[PDB]
Order: C-alpha cells, then structure tokens, then sequence
C-alpha cells in the first residue's frame, strides 16, 4: 500500500498544514483545549479554587502536551508530501524551520517543568497561545491597512490629543477650588483621557457650573475624535476585502499561466538534465548545434512567458476597464485609420 | 566547463549572421523562422529584454551565456509556477485530472502534442494516478 | 361568489404570508401585543407590582392566544391559494410544516397552562417571540456577512486579545502592592475586559503612577481593537446592501425569462399529459412519430432555455461592464478582421 | 412501459441518419431544419450539453431516454420559473394582465401565436380573470 | 430707484429664504441668540443662580423677539421676488403658509406672556428651536437612509435583543444567591441593557465566578450587536453622499433642458394669451387654421420635450456606463451589419 | 569638495524639509524627546515627585533646546538647495517665514526662562508641540471632509439634540419625587448628555419604574444618534483615501507634462534673457523680425501647453471611463458616418 | 366655448387626411413636412405617447382636445422648468447673462433666431437688466 | 521701452495679413505654416483663448502686447511645472538621469533635438552631474 501510504501522508499534510475546509474543526478543538488550559491556569492563582484548579490542571496539561507531541511528530512524518523535506537532510531542515524549533522547545520545556515555576507555566501558555497563528498574517494585514491609512489615523489622534489637552486644562482651571477630585493637572489629564475615550469610570466628574459647562461643549468633540480610528480601520478592512473579492473573481491570467507551464516543460525537455527526453525534441525536429539552438530560443521563449505571466498576474477591477478601454479605443483608432486608408485604396483604383 | 562555453560560442556564431560580436533581433527572427515559426517584431524585442542587461538592442555573448548558465533552481520561480498552477487549480485543493491537463495544455496558447503532455503527467504525477499534486512537481524540478 | 371566495382567500394568504406593503402594520400590531405581554410578565416577578401585573396578564394573555388561534386557523384556511396545500392531504402537509407544528404546540400548551408554571410561561413567551421571524433570514444575512469578513474579524479579536493579556498583566505587576482592587490576575483580567470594551464600571481603577501610566498608553490601543468588529460588520452590511441595490436595478434577464416560459409551454403543450392540446401542435404542423420528434427537439429547446436562463440569472454591476467589454472588444476584433478581409476581397477584384 | 420505450427507439432511429448507435449534432441540425427552423452550430452543441452525460459529442439512446423520461415534477424548476415570472412581475405583487402576457410572450424571443398564448392564459389564470397569479400556475404544473 | 428697490428686495429674499454662501453666518448668529436664550432659561430653574438668570433673561428675550419680529415682517416684505406672493392676495397666501402661521403664533404668544407660565416659556423655546429647520430635510434624509437599510437594522436589533435576553437570564440564574444587586429578573434586564450599550453605570456588576464568566463571554457579542446600527447608518450616509457627489458632477441633462425652454417659449409664443406675439409666429410663416396647426404640432413638440427632459433627468454614475455601453454596442451591431451588407453591395456589383 | 558641499547641503534639506522615507525616524526621535519633556513637566506639578521631576527636567530641557537650536540653524544653512533662499537676502526672507519666526521665538524665549514662570513653561511646551506639524495639513484634511459631509453631521447632531431634550425632560418629570439625583432640569440634562454619549459616570441613574422604562426606550435611539458622526467621518476618510489611491495610480498626464517642459524651454530659449541661445534658435531657422515672430508663436504654443496641462491635470477614476466613453462613442459616430459616406462614394462610382 | 371647439375640429380635419375619425402618425409626419421639417418615425410615435390615452396608435379628437385645452398652469411644470434652468444656472445663484441666453438657446438643439430669444429675455428679465432671475419668469408664466 | 513696443508693432503687422487692426486665426495658421508646421483649426482657436481677453475671435495689439510683456516670474507656474516634473519624477525623490531626460523629452509629443535637450540639462542640472534636482531649475527660471 505504498500508494495508500503516500495518500495518507498527503491527507495528514493537508489538514495539519495549509487547510481548506473542515480542518478548522480540528484546529478549533485544539484551540479550545489550549484555551481551557489557559483559563484553568488563571483559576489556579485564585486562593480558594486552587485545589480543584490544580486537580484538573495536571491532568489536562498532560493531555495537551501529548496532543502537541503527536501533532509535531506526525507533522514531521507528513512533511514527505513536500519535496524539500524528504529523508534525513530534508526532514532535518524542516526541523531547522524556526517555528518548529519553538514548538519542540516548549514541548521539552513543559516536560522539564514536570521533571515557583508556575509563573513560567503561564508565560509558556501565552507563548503557545501565540503559536496558534503559525503564519503572521494577522500582523501583516493589520500593518498593511494601517500603513495605508497612516495619515488619517495620525490626523485623528493628533487633533484629538490637542482637544484632550485643551479641554482638560480649561476644566482644571475652572475646577481647582471647590473640588478635591482635580487637585493637580495630572489628575485632570486622567479625567480627560477617561472621558474622551467614553470609558467613564465615575471617580472624577465635574461638580461645578463652569466645569460642567465646559465639559458639555468639549465632550461632543472629544468622544468624536477619539473614536475615529476604530471606524476608519473598520471601513478600511471592509473596502479592502470588498475589492479583494472583486479581484478574486477576475483572475483572467489563465492564458499566461498555461503558457508558463507550456514553455517551462519546453525548457526542461530541452534541458540536458535527462537523456531519455526525445518526445519534445522530436516535436521540434519534425516541425522544421541544433540542440542548443532550439534550447536557447526556448529559454528566451520561457523568459518572455515568465515576464508576460508576471504582467498579467495583476489585473484589477478598475484597471481592467481603464486599461482595456484605453487599449480598446487606441486599437479602434488604428481601425478607423486603416478603414479610411484602405477605402481610399478603393478610391485610388 | 570550457566545452559548454565553446558550445554556447558555436550557438553564438549560429545566432550570429552578419558577425558584429552580438546577436541582433533580426537574427532571432530568422532563426525562429529557420524552425518554421514566424514571430512578430515585438516578440523578439521582448526576448531582448529577457537576455540583454546593458540596453543596446542586441544580444551579446556574455548575456547569452548568463541566460544559458542558470537552471530552474536559479530562477526564483517557485511562487510564480505555483500561482500559474493555482489559476488552473479550480477547486483549490491542489489536484487536476490528467485528461484536463491534456485538454487545457494542448489547446491553450502555445499548445503541444499528446506524447509531450503525457510526459508532463509522468513527470508531475509521481506515483501515477492522473491526479497531480502540483506542489510535488514544482518542489521537485523548479527548486 | 366562488370567485370572490377565492379572492378573499387570496388576500388573506397575501397579508398573512409573504407581505408587500401595509401588511407590516398588522404584523406590527401583533408584535406590540406579544411584546407588551412579555413586558407585563417581566413586571409580574416584581414583588410589589405583582397584583396589577397579573390583573392585566390573565386578560391580555387570553387576548393574544385568541389572536394567535384565529391567525393559525385562517392561515390554514388561506393556504388554498397555494396549490401544494389544497384539500385534506395538501392542507395536512401544510400542517406537517415544522413551523406550524411549533405554532399549534404553543397554542395548546398555553391553553393547558390555563387548564410554579410561571417560569414555563416566560419561557414560552421567549419562544413565541422568536416565532415572529418565520424565515430565519436574520441569521442567514448575519452568517453571510460574517463568513465573508471572517479573517478580518478574527484578526481584530486575536490582536485585541493579546493586547488585553499584555496590558492587564503589566498593570497587575505595577499595582499589586498599594491597591486592594487588583488582588489576583483574575481580577486584573476583569479590569482589562471591562475597560477595553469601553464599559467602565468604576469598581477597579488604577490608583498608582505606574498603573495609570501603563493604562494611559494601552487604552488607545485596546479600545480601538475591541471596537473594530462593530465598525467592520457595519460597513459590511452597508456595502452589501449597496451592491444589492445596484444589482436589483440591473436584472436584464427578461429575455431568458420569457424564453423560459415560452419553451416551458412548448413542452407542456407537446407533453402527452392532455389530449385536447392541438393549438401549439397545429402551430408546428403548419410551420413545416412526428409527435415525439417535435417533442424531443422541444425538450432540448426547453433545456437550453433553462440553462441560458440560469446563466443570465447572475448579471452583476462590475461583471456587466467587464464581461460585456471583453465580449464587445472581441466581437470588435472579429469586426476589424472581417473589415480587412472583405475590403481585401474588394482589392482582390 | 415498453411501448413508449420502443416509441423513443423509433424517435432514436428518426434522429439517427447514419446509424452509429448515437445521435450526432448534425442530425439535430438537419431535423430542426426538417421542421423549417435553421439553428446555429453552438445551439445544437448546447443541446448536447443538455442531453449527454459522458461527454462524447453526440446523443446516445440512454441519455435521450432519460431526457424524455422526466416530467416537470422531476426538474426542480419551481424557483427557476417563479424567478422568470418575477422578472415580468413588474410591480412585484404576483399578477400580470392577460394582454400584457400576449404582448410580451408573442413579441419576445421565441414568440408564439395568439391561440397558444391564450391557451397559456386559460391554463395559468385558473378562475379566468386575466389577472394571473403565477404561483398557482407554477404550483399546478411545475410541481 | 424702483430697480434698486426690487434689487434690495431680491437680496433680502435671497438671504432670508434659500441661502447660498455667507448667509449661514446670519442664521448662525440668530441660532446662537436663541440657543443662549435656551441655556439661560435652563439656568433659571436652578434656585441659586435664578437672580442673574432672570436679570439677563428678560432683556435678551426682548432682543430675540424683536429680531424674530423684524425677520418675519421683512420676510413678508421680501416675498415680492416670488411672483406667487405679490400684493394683497399673494402676500396673504404667503401668510397662509403653515410655517409662517406658527411663526406669527409664537411671536404674539411670547408678547402675551409679557402682557406659573415659565414652563410654557421653556416649551415655547423648544418649539422655536425646532423652528430653525424650516425645511424638514433632516427627517427626510434620515427616513430615506433608514428605510433603505431597514432590514439590516432590524437584523442587528433583533439578534442583539435575543442576546440581551439570553445573557441577562443566565446571569440572573448564576447570581441570585450571593448578590443583592440582582434581586429580580427586571433588575437583571436593567443590567443587561446598561452593559450591552457600553454605558456602564456601575450600580450592578457581577460579583461571583459564574456570573463574571458568563458575562465575559456574552459581552464581546452584546457590545458588538448593540453598536451595529450606528456604524451601519454612518457608512450609509457616507456612501449616499459619495454617490450624490458623483451624480452631481455628471448632470449632462443640459440638452433636454435647453430643449425644454426652447419649446416652452414656442408654446407660449404660439399660445393665444397675447396678441403682440409675431416674432416666432413669423419665424414659422417664413420657414414654410394655420395658427392652431402650428400650435398643435408645437404643443406635441413641447410634450415630447418635457418627457425627454424627464427621461434624461436621471443619469447615474453606473447607469451611465451600463446603459451607454449596452446602447453603444447595439449601435455597433447595427454598424457591423451595415458594414457587411454595404460591402456586399460592393461585392454585388 | 564644492560638489560634495552642495550634496551634503542637499541631503540636509531633504531630511529636515519634506521627507520621503526613514526621515520619519529622526522626526520620531525628536517627537519622543519633546513628548517626554511634556510628560516630565506634567510630573513636575505633582507635589511628591517634584524633586526627581525637576532633577531630570533641567537637564533634558537643555538637551531639547540644544537640539532645536542646531536644527533651526542647519535648516537655515540647508536652505541653499532652494533657490529662493540663497545668500543674505534669500536666507533672510527664509528667516521672514512666519513658522521660522515662531521657532526662533520659542528658542530665545526658553533661554530667557533660564536667564512663577513654570506655567509659561508648560504653555511653551504646548506651543512647541503644535509646532511639530509644520504644514497644517491635519486641519486641512479634517475641514475638507467635514465641509463635504456637513449636512449629514448637522442632521445627526440636530436629531440627537432633540432626542436628548425629549428623553431628559420626560425622565425629569417621571423622577422628580423619589430621587435626589434629579433635582432640577439642569441635572437632568447632565444625565442625558452623559448617557447618550455612552460615557456613563454612575452619579445619576434612574431609580424608579417610570424613569427606567422611559430611559430603556430612548437609550437605543440616543446612543445611536450621538455616535453617528464618528462613524460617518470614519467612513468618509476611508472612501476619500480609497479614491485618492485610485486617482494616484491613474495620473496619465505625462504627455502634457513633457509638453509643458518642452515649450517652456522653447520660450526660455526664444526669450531675450540670454544671448548665447542659438541651438533652439538654429533648430527653428533650419526647420523653415523673425526673432519675435517665432517668439510670439512659441509663447502661444507655451500657453496652449500650459492650459492643456491644466486640463489633463485632473483625470479621475469614474471621470476617465465616463468622459472617454462619451468621447469614444462620439468618435465612433464620426466613424460610422464616415463609413457610410465613403462606401457610398464607392457606390457613387 | 364652441368656437374654439369647432376651431380644434377644423384642426382635427386638417390633421386628418384619410378621414378615419382619428389622427394617425403618418398625418403627423406629413404635416410636420408641410411646414418644412422632416421628422423621424420614433419622433411622431413619442408625440402619440404625449397625446393618446387609450393606446391605439393614432390621435383621436378627445385626446387632441385635451392636449389643446390645458395651459401651463395645468401642467405641473414648475419644478421641471426650474431644474432645466438650474442646469444652465452654472453658479447656482439664479441669474444668467442675456448674451449667454442667446448663445446657448440659439445654438443648442431646437435653436431659434435672435428676435425670438430677445423676446424670451424681455419676457423673463422683467425689469430688463439682462441678468434674469429665472424664478420670476417661471412663477409668472408656468404657474 | 518704445523700441520693444514698436518691435511688437512690427510683429503685429507681420502677423497681420489683411490689415484689420487685429490678428485673425487664419493669420496664425499661415504664419505657423510659414515656418513649416501645419496646425489644426482648433489649435489656433486655443491660442486665441490664450491671448484674447474680450472674446472677439482674433488677436488685437493690446492682448498681443500683454502676452509678450510677461515673463516666467509673471506666470504663477511654479506649482504647475513642479507637478509636470513630478509626473516624470518616477521614484518621487526629485531626480532624473540626463539620458532619461533626453529619451523622454526628444520622443514625447513636441520633441526636440539633442543639442536643445542637452542645453536643458546644462541649464537645469546646475553643478552638472546628470542627476537633476528639478526644484533648483524651477526656482531658478520659473520664479
């Protein structure tokens, strides 16, 4: 069952690595497992519930380290579907992958904890919690949309910061005497930051008529300027995934893709890496030293294929209509001029 | 080795027709015609953009040697070819039927015959089930 | 008045089932009725107002069960406009519809309550409150837009969760000594969750300089990351209903629709289900064994009609210009090549 | 029954012209022409996509039998035909005047004559008021 | 200076009625005046500051009623620019306009207050505050965008309402014993409504481990579902004013507009309302009973002009490209068929 | 090294003035420096930490004034790359630039503070904090998007203001008797403003059944209307930067730009400002009193070039397809009419 | 009055050429030609949509009478004509120079001569300054 | 001075062909032709929009004098020319290679020869490194 052997290895590498469908259910169950371990460790530090906490913590920690252990080992086993990790040296470079080093690290570490280290336990749980990402795509998407909207976010925070200083300073002036809440400018700044973010603790509220009047004017501006970046980034993600949807449905790069594989096999079949290659070699000795002649021209054909693929790799939604209408109408200009010239050649007779 | 160096030198003098120490675009046109295919002017010019590096309008011997010296491992075409397979990865799992490979490959653009596309299958589908895991093929040859 | 009989049955089935206009006023009045029943039942559990509560609850509950009873029964009566529910077996399968079973269930149930069951009363009121939907379209729209924006929502909650852990942990470290609020890491996590969501109870606020300084930095990040999914889903619904508006005005599928009904009647008139069919039969014996000949070719015509209707059933706003410009310019290519070829045929003479 | 089976067999041999155990697209073209209408190549090909299931390019006897065996109740065309009526449900209530049915049906696409469209009205508008509740018609025949 | 008389009347009617530019500064100053009257009346009800309050209230109320009086009277005087209000009967129908009746009402009313009525004073100030709108465009825009987004808003509030009931009920069950805050289900519902809206008073916070655990899960869902309609309507206004901007720059209805005025004057000049009309009459007796002949055909020309203007009155942004590309390509179809037919007529020779 | 002299002057003027890349790191470090000076000055007013505060404040203030001094002076030195500031008079007009006057002002001012003035210190720090902008682009972008969305923001605040008055008034009526919180209408207005903005201090919460019932209805409307402008402006910035991105990628004004520089050099070379100009002069005496003849026609060519550049300076995303399709199809009309006319000239033979 | 009724009756019999108690579209074409202008088929059809109410294809005497009976006050064209002026209200204040009126009116679409457009100015610009407040003109005539 | 005034007067009478105290668009056409270039009608009309101020259709002596009287410092073309350089400031730093200047300038639109574009470089790139800081050139001449 060597074919079934490789099929099962394929399925393991499919679910464990980049998933498509219901594999998120497996990842969900290990997510809930490690998350409940986190929650129980949190319950451990409470003095009263400590007994039941540890009584379930030892057992469940053994469960989750067994699960992590088999997951890691079968991931190494399933790395065979990838060619870069095949055999001793390939699988060992897969072990040289930094993420897998962190994984085997926390495995042996936790086992060593079992072989005042409780703070280290919760630290390790936060580490293994971050581990769940495996991609860094979250920070990448966030940084992309932040760097895109950088100037507007800076505008919102800057003007809101000036509104915070001004409103808090005026309130402090108007409410120094008859209130023990605002005793310095620092406590006043604490009040400003707590209200403009719409948190509203209630420890420091204006208790005068000058202070309440000033706050009643600057609140409609503060709370509006400190809640801008949330709405901005929100609509940013919305528009970005909307245009990514549109561009996902308009790939239209299949032609250069097939051309890519076409001339790629043309190059490999013309490459001197194998001697049994004659089918494509014959296909060119029929359609008519010569080896390298067809080889060189084929490598040029594969390079123009690769670059054409790179060009058509980026068709957009608005760039489609824009560029194709510029192209369409300029071709149309060649059409109308060819029309007049050729019908004049009919007149020329 | 010097054998392949002089071999590409003979390829240089076969590309060369007038003998100006370089390969013009017209030599490319007439050698493509020498195989039967009649290319366009812009096609050969694009080939020049692939080969030449100093921007002269022709193909000298150093740039021709560099184009012939590098292998697929020296191309950084892993993601490129995986995306090209992805456009024909319709479901997105990583597999395509061998008959669909034949149909598309032999009827789209720079099409080939049946023995050649079957050679692609026998080289891509390693275990030989017709259901090709394109990543095994690109991590075998392209890398 | 059998025609007026069926007309009144039609009007009842129109308002009771899928509504168009002012029928939402009837549904609004029954909505307010059942909602006031809910509110009064809530007032019932209060100890003092219990007397007036029950004094109106008995009466109004009788009113709303009478209304529900007649509504259910006349709905069964008005199901005649639908052909699938006609007569004993049809109307009884309509009674087999799960929603109607739940309805008759709560009817007989409440009557049985009248024939410590008060908790069951409020439970039944929540049930009949959910009943008002009748469609499940709410959860369907929500799930659609959530599954669409799934990765961005997960990004916001994941990074916000890490910000919660980090900020709360640092505060706990900086405010263990001189504060009785933060006594364990669990109370610190409660503080973090209450502030980053901008709730701000006020039971636990930092009372130091290290704690307030750390919170003053991590608040602008917390409150911005925990209020992202609201804005994201908001702009999601906005863009979705905006493109649904655009696509609602650009149906343009009338041609395959009329073709659908056209060849559908062609099939039925050619089908052997009735012998009196000769008009279309004659229409094909004039435009000239033969029965099944025209029948088979007509069934093929109806299948291509159904599939063409299915294709034109999905014209979009951007897909309209994109696909029709690709098509338009490729037709234009056939035009210019036909131009040059035919004018060369003028040159060829 | 075997009577209708042999009846479709005679329809198969009437569709069949050269006798290859199947029905090619050209036989479809010449039988549509045999009734007077001159269809296009792509039209007959689309008909093949409707009938055939193995993807050969023709219409065999099993697929022809299956196409003739199923009724409107075996089509799952309830929502399809209700949407098609909805596009001509302009106000959206569920009703269209009989004269508007005649005008549109007899002047849009594959139009018919007046007796046929009036037969549609007499079969769709059950009680006979000209104001057709399309849902009664589709829940009568289509189901 | 009768021309200057009418010019000054024009300028008054321009600023007082529909404004264009800096007229918002005048309206701003009367806005601040009436608003400060409102604020001072609010300060009047406070017991201590009552003296200074009334001491400025009498004077400033006289100021604002004088301003309102002259504004009303000069508005009547400036209504001459409008033809519908010219002379006794015209200006009196302008006095019959409901808004002006309300205005003269509050004027004479306040004067009568000067000729326990303080509550009536603040009521009248709220009335005259609403008066500032004069258009009702605010409620119109709000209702437009609400009715557009009605189903999504109902979805958000409905699912949020169910989340409120479920979370509050579970908390009530988990926190009946060891807390005096949650004593009935009504107080629990008060807690749920106060937290899910992110108000967070702090009077009732969970003080257990079951309650805090349940709230910690349902808060991320509550606060996200109760803050959806704000973001939805926000992005709704944004998209609506964005497409109104686009459509504002693409009027392109100037041709049917000039045609409208063209054939409108054609009708008036052909109409029998004046005998001195001969210029256009001669313009048609030169370009050649006959009066009504040209009259009738001109009225038809004006009706097709009015309807063509009505059609071109609604060019959109997406409807422009969509309809003009459908039209453009269908004209193109007529072009290619005329091409082949006419070049075949060249072949036919 | 006069070329290296000017190169170093160029690099200084590049980073100090309008930056491109990593120069934001230098500006970030001076930002953190002045910001930490602000924070330390805030810590100074606290009574206890005053000692360490001043102990670091003196030193760090000397550091930041030295940094500001060298920055100002080398900015004057680096103004050589700009031609308008070259030598005594040029660099002195650069010193006449208002921003630089404010800068040298605060420099000499702070030095004078070192040569009860602490309040002046914090005031000067707020001034130098605003100084960091240097452009005013923040207020410009804010005013742009506010003035664009002015009517919707006014609608949200106006209807929310009426909801505030109505809800607060009703609550005040329902909660005058059995609550000491609401003692006047002013305290009730304070409650309304604090809740509808979702701040929620907790000092005044309804403690009845009429009040809580009324608030429970008007809260879903208040909190939704007072949080609209944040979402509106948020989606406004998002859409604006999205279309600015689109328009940033579709400049397409390179042709009139090159034409601008082309005929600009044509004018300068034809201008009488230099006698050594003969190359372009010869270029026109070869392609054939005459000096001013070619000069005048060249100035006309440069003016049409400048105006054509001004026209093509504003290509949009939607205006591109709209205007180019109107143009494309009207050119197409000229094409089809030329087609029919010229093929009729083929028929005319 | 009966005088104008019989006057429109004579206009009916002048529109009428064949005498079928109605006015066909071809009669409209030949009477527009009778004045010199050669209209298109769709133009006359649009005129029929303006006049006729029962949808026959012609213009009877009742619909012709109703078209001739109503005045600008019986049109509800106040907002319509104010919007049409607004499109040529470029600044948006309410005023246009008399020379601009002449230029646009006499060179856009169904243009007229100079005496006619000057009559428009003398009737629209009441006080006679060339700067026309279009609202005074539309509230004078249209209402 | 009166010397340049009478000099532009001679330019006026050289532009002038028929002698109507102004310069018509046809005189512009025939003098552009007098140098060899054959412009279009709309081109000369645009030139009229540049020169004339009262809107007559020709070019009088006052408007011609005003067009010849102002220098680059009297144009407010600083931002205009900086934007035009920015469109060819591809990276956006402020620099372009001299060879790229030659290529674009001598092959885009109203192209010139090599000595002229090299004069542009020697006047724009002050220190003479080929890497032109366009702002130094525009703040030297345009201001």
């Amino acid at each position: 069952r060597n074919a079934f052997y490789r099929k099962l290895q394929n399925f393991l590498y499919n679910v464990l690595e980049r998933p498509r469908g219901w594999a998120f259910i497996y990842h969900a169950y290990v997510f809930l497992l490690v998350f409940s371990c986190l929650v129980l460790s949190v319950f451990s530090t409470i003095k009263e519930y400590e007994k039941s906490s540890e009584g379930a913590l030892y057992i469940l920690e053994i469960v989750t380290i067994v699960v992590f252990g088999v997951e890691y080992f079968v991931r190494i086993w399933a790395a065979g579907c990838c060619c870069r990790y095949r055999g001793w040296r390939g699988r060992l470079k897969f072990a040289r992958k930094p993420f897998c080093v962190i994984d085997i690290m926390v495995l042996i570490a936790s086992i060593a904890v079992l072989a005042s280290a409780l703070r280290s336990l919760r630290f390790l749980q936060i580490l293994r919690m971050i581990r769940m990402d495996r991609r860094g795509g979250t920070w990448k998407l966030l940084g992309s949309v932040v760097y895109a909207h950088s100037k507007e976010l800076v505008t919102a925070w800057y003007i809101g910061f000036l509104c915070l200083i001004l409103a808090s300073f005026l309130v402090y002036l108007a409410e120094k005497g008859e209130n023990d809440h605002f005793d310095t400018y620092a406590d006043a700044l604490w009040w400003g930051l707590i209200t403009l973010t719409t948190i509203g603790y209630g420890d420091k509220y204006p208790q005068t008529w000058n202070g309440r009047l000033l706050a009643a004017t600057f609140t409609l501006i503060g709370v509006s300027f400190f809640a801008l970046p949330a709405g901005i980034l929100g609509s940013g993600f919305a528009l970005k995934v909307q245009e990514q949807h549109r561009q996902k449905h308009f790939e239209k790069r299949r032609n250069p893709a097939a051309g890519l594989i076409q001339s790629a096999w043309r190059f490999y079949a013309t490459n001197l890496s194998r001697t049994d290659l004659h089918s494509t070699w014959q296909y060119y000795e029929r359609t008519v030293g010569l080896k390298v002649s067809i080889r060189a021209v084929c490598v040029m054909r594969f390079l123009v294929s690769k670059r054409k693929f790179k060009e058509s790799l980026r068709p957009y939604d608005v760039m489609d209509v824009i560029e194709q209408y510029s192209a369409g109408h300029l071709d149309m200009l060649s059409r109308i001029k060819s029309l007049q010239s050729r019908v004049d050649q009919i007149v020329g007779r | 080795t010097e054998e392949q160096i002089a071999e590409f030198k003979e390829a240089f003098s076969l590309f060369d027709k007038d003998g100006d120490g370089t390969i013009t675009t017209k030599e490319l046109g007439t050698v493509m015609r020498s195989l039967g295919q009649n290319p366009t002017e812009a096609e050969l010019q694009d080939m020049i953009n692939e080969v030449d590096a100093d921007g002269n309008g022709t193909i000298d011997f150093p740039e021709f040697l560099t184009m012939m010296a590098r292998k697929m491992k020296d191309t950084d075409s892993e993601e490129e070819i995986r995306e090209a397979f992805r456009v024909f990865d319709k479901d997105g799992n990583g597999y395509i039927s061998a008959a669909e490979l034949r149909h598309v490959m032999t009827n789209l653009g720079e099409k080939l015959t049946d023995e050649e596309v079957d050679e692609m299958i026998r080289e891509a589908d390693i275990d030989g089930d017709g259901q090709v895991n394109y990543e095994e093929f690109v991590q075998m040859m392209t890398a």
